[PDB]
RNA sequence: ACCUUAAGAUAUCAGAGGAAAGUCCUACUGAUCAAACAUGCGCUUCCAAUAGUAGAAGGACGUUAAGCAUUUAUCAUUGAACUGUUCAUUGAAGUCAUUGAUGCAAACUCCUUGGUCACACACACAUACGGCGCGGAAGGCGUGUUUGCUGACGUUUCCAUUCCCUUGUUUCAAUCAUUGGUUAAACUGAUUUUUGGGGCCCUUUGUUUCUUCUGCCUGGAGAAGUUUGACACCAAAUUCAAAUUGGUGUUAGGGGAGCUGGGGCCUUUCAAAA
């Protein structure tokens, strides 16, 4: 329908809180109309253990997607 | 089909930037400014007062208030009250828009001036300023103007006083300043 | 830091915060009354606020915001509970209050103008520069 | 059993039960009955409406006596001590001072209590027809 | 028309008491 | 075109 | 819908919105979409237990928003009036 | 207050509602628009029962007195997903006759202004 | 420079008719439903002292107030004494608060809101209480008419098509005029002009707030105007004002005559049944 306005967050480090407790930081690579996001070089902030080279996050469990860069 | 309610122009159905283009132009940027000026102007101009419930005064309450005196009512003509209302509204607007910035002029030569008062190189709201004035750069050092008093600055502006009470001022100053 | 000569900005912040948050509107009077007596650099702005805010009063009972009922009845000879015709009486109360404010303004203007004429007009530097600086 | 007579009472309350509850609240602050609403008042046809001897009220919507209302008590001595409760300081319900005086004749309920403490009953109901 | 005006005053005619530079 | 599921179909079907 | 259009009209002004997790956010509203996705700028966040921090931007999914507090002046918006006149749209 | 039996959410415009959420928080403000049933409230103040005083509501002085923390927040749009149920509390400021009067007033003014706008924009 | 569209429908069943089986339609006909508008119910609840200085409802994001009672203020590493305790060092985070938070309770001050209406200062009531003054607010129920969601816009070779007083009010008297009733000489009632008196109101605060202009407290007044129009105000830039373009509003309250929609009650006339 309407693609979310994330064309300015491309290839910039962001930190988004999975569900209500987890917080994942990575480099955004793409997104879908459901607000699914694929972010590379993830790191589960808590010491903090990396996730993998390429992860996808279902847009249902995303709450906020604040960006840790110039934007 | 969605139209702007300020411009009143009927816009072919859009949802993307087409609505971010219309709302970011000038016929929808200042024509939405004139609208809310008028609506806020009204709520300033409103003079309707609360409903008045008048109770029948009793004898004990009437006799004392009738004893004292009658009080004269001051009244103006139509043109005079027109002029007075215009003056009062203008004075209210002028005072409401007034902002005091003496502290900004006082610290004009501070060692860390360009990083705080310039308001474009600040760290909190500088991210907004960072197609469209001799701006003060952040790279200024205190070596520039080692001695501020070398005729560079000017005297502090004298304090303002109310004009309607301008005859209240003392006639002569204590000392003779040239 | 309230009694600073250049303390207009702090009092402006305090007044805007009170006017934005408080809803009873008695603290505004209780703070502007104190501001009226401090010899600030910009006492004129606060006196104009006081004059306009006293000029927009609309009924006898709101004069109790200013001072106490006994004080109004005894010093200014103004009766808040005066029932009858209240238009001219409220105008009389406004005139008396404006005269009192004019006398307050006379005192404060004398103080501020004396200070500025004698001392504050000669001072050019108000900031700490460096240990290597020389002051005149 | 003697009924008291009350003047200068408000006529706004409209409803009889609401008026009784409001007057009872003003008579007895923190009362067991007035403070808790939705309580059915004890209708003593021939049980205390309120403690300290308050038995029943008797109001009328007739335009002849609007503000007037009557309080009927359980015992005369209780009624007399109610006068000492007034002690000539003007009792106030809502905003208007009320004047209080003993009624010229006790209420029908008080008459019933006096009669039990049945010819008087039949005579009273027979008197109702002739005056109507 | 603005309600705030700069104050103006008359000079005290420069005798020996009102001179700010007087040192004797 | 209704819920985004149809649009995602008209992407996944081409992807396969 | 009217509320979505009101949130659209509320662009460029400081709004405060509380999520379903308990957090609170306030700041300039850059962009909003028809599905209640909002982008706040210079936001001052209050995590549920009371701590307050600051970030440059944020993009919160609209499915988590509880309510959004816009400036009070928007009560006089032209799209809140019921009887409206239309310019007779062309062919 | 009494409200008409045949009164949907469209009739309760400028009524001062009592909107309840899933998390035990109520909102008390004037309804001015709706849609998914996500309302717009004018001056709604949010109330809640603190966990320290929740225990007094449990079945057992005679009359309970609960201090409810309330926050003031204005012209807020809710989301229909969280809304649980709505109750009515107070009538609008204006009577029904005056409401009809102002509606007729604004309709007359709008018709005249539209006629003048057409007359100006054509010639 | 980006954008040019989800598709359908507008009460419902039953009966008669028209274009074997549906199919559609009927300024057709019943019944139900819904909406609007009139109109009623002995319907139900609510509408503030002045015979007084009050009170009711709701607030305070108000004060006393540091009130009275409880309870809170990091984690890891290393050294030292110590029978867990104390002192120092490195690293890691860390909402502000401790005059806070939480529990309890009271006084005080102040805001908004209302018919602060009329007649009364009254001996009622068992079938318990004339609910038998005028309004207003909110619902419940019933009837009638129209409609079948509702509104602008165009066309008609469609219909339509009004006046008057008034803007403190009320009351008494003097007087003028008009009109009716009885004996145009007398009396009586209704309308009006001028002057005076009494009461209440003027916060109408930009001194009547429908607009402009003249104007006012020893007064309540004068002139012009009333919707394809006028008036008030806002914003700009030409480098003051004026100019224009773009906007937001205001054009009211009461009474009367005609004309007209509805109810109740009465009369007459007509039709059906008893």
């Amino acid at each position: 329908v309407s693609t979310p306005e994330l064309k300015k967050y491309m290839d910039k480090k962001i930190l988004l809180n999975i569900n209500g407790s987890r917080k994942v930081a990575g480099i955004l690579r793409g997104y879908d109309i459901f607000l699914n996001v694929v972010l590379d070089d993830a790191m589960e902030i808590n010491n903090n253990h990396q996730l993998g080279l390429q992860t996808v996050i279902r847009g249902n469990s995303i709450i906020s997607l604040e960006a840790l860069d110039a934007i | 089909k969605f139209y702007c309610d300020y411009c009143d122009t009927y816009l072919t159905h859009d949802s993307p930037s087409v609505r971010k283009t219309h709302c970011s132009g000038r016929k929808h940027k200042e024509n939405v400014k004139d609208y809310y000026r008028n609506k806020a102007r009204d709520i300033i101009n409103k003079h309707n007062h609360k409903r008045r419930h008048i109770g029948k005064r009793g004898r004990k309450e009437r006799e004392n208030s009738s004893q004292n005196e009658t009080l004269k009512v001051t009244c103006l003509s139509n043109k005079e009250k027109r002029h007075i209302m215009h003056v009062k509204k203008m004075n209210q607007k002028e005072l409401a828009q007034t902002s005091i910035d003496t502290l900004k002029l006082l610290y004009d030569g501070s060692p860390g001036y360009s990083k705080v008062f310039v308001d474009a190189n600040r760290f909190d709201i500088g991210d907004l300023v960072k197609r469209a004035q001799t701006s003060r750069s952040r790279d200024e050092t205190c070596e520039s103007n080692p001695f501020p008093r070398l005729n560079n600055p000017k005297k502090l502006e004298p304090p303002k006083i109310l004009s309607q009470w301008s005859n209240t001022i003392p006639k002569t100053s204590i000392f003779y300043s040239v | 830091v309230g009694l600073h000569f250049f303390s207009g900005e702090f009092w402006d912040l305090y007044l805007e915060q009170i006017s934005s948050r408080c809803t009873s509107s008695k603290k505004y009077w209780n703070v502007l009354r104190k501001i009226l007596e401090i010899p600030l650099h910009s006492f004129s702005k606060f006196y104009a606020l006081w004059l306009q805010r006293i000029d927009d009063i609309m009924d006898l009972k709101q004069l109790s915001q200013l001072t106490s009922k006994d004080e109004l009845l005894k010093k200014l000879k103004i009766d808040i509970n005066y029932s009858g015709r209240k238009g001219p009486y409220l105008q009389d109360a406004k005139k008396k209050l404006k005269k009192i404010t004019k006398e307050m303004y006379m005192v404060v203007q004398y103080q501020v103008l004396e200070i500025y004429s004698i001392f504050e007009s000669k001072i050019y530097i108000n900031y700490y520069t460096s240990p290597e600086t020389l002051v005149s | 059993m003697s009924a008291l007579y009350f003047q200068n009472l408000p006529s706004r309350p409209a409803n009889k039960e609401n008026y009784t509850r409001l007057l009872l609240k003003h008579i007895n602050p923190n009362n067991k009955y007035a403070i808790n609403p939705s309580l059915p008042l004890p209708h003593n046809k021939l049980l205390l409406d309120d403690q300290m001897g308050l038995l029943e009220v008797s109001i009328s919507r007739s335009s002849k006596m609007t503000n007037q209302a009557f309080l009927t008590f359980v015992t005369q001595e209780e009624a007399d001590r109610f006068l000492e409760k007034y002690t000539t300081t003007a009792l106030k319900v809502q905003g208007r001072k009320v004047r209080m005086g003993k009624a010229r004749t006790n209420s029908l309920l008080g008459l019933s209590i006096e009669m039990q403490k049945y010819n008087l009953d039949i005579k009273k109901v027979l008197k109702a027809r002739k005056l109507k | 028309m603005s309600q705030f005006i700069y104050p103006v005053q008359q000079q005290p005619s420069l005798n020996h008491f009102t001179d700010p530079n007087n040192t004797t | 075109m209704s819920t985004p599921a149809a649009e995602q179909r008209k992407l996944v079907e081409q992807l396969m | 819908g009217i509320p979505v259009k009101l949130l659209n009209e509320a662009q460029g002004h400081i709004v405060s919105l509380e999520l379903t997790t308990g957090a609170t956010y306030r700041g300039k509203l850059v962009e909003s979409e028809d599905s209640m996705n909002v982008q706040l700028r210079d936001v001052i966040a209050t995590e549920p237990q009371g701590a307050v921090t600051h970030m440059d931007q944020i993009f919160v999914r609209g499915s988590q928003i509880k309510f959004i507090v816009v400036p009070d002046l928007l009560k006089n918006a032209p799209l809140f009036k019921k009887n409206s006149s239309r310019p007779m749209p062309p062919i | 207050i009494q409200v008409a039996h045949s009164s949907r959410l469209a009739n309760l415009i400028d009524y001062k509602l009592r909107v309840l959420t899933q998390d035990g928080r109520v909102y008390i403000g004037q309804l001015m628009a709706f849609d998914h049933m996500n309302l717009v409230l004018n001056e709604c103040i949010e109330e809640r029962v603190p966990k320290t005083q929740l225990d007094k509501l449990r079945p057992r002085g005679t009359t309970l007195n609960i201090k409810v923390e309330k926050r003031v927040l204005g012209l807020t749009i809710l989301r229909g997903e969280q809304i649980l149920s709505t109750v009515v509390e107070d009538k609008p400021l204006l009577s029904k006759k005056e409401r009809l009067v102002r509606d007729k007033k604004e309709k007359k003014q709008a018709q005249k202004q539209t006629k003048l706008r057409k007359e100006k924009e054509k010639k």
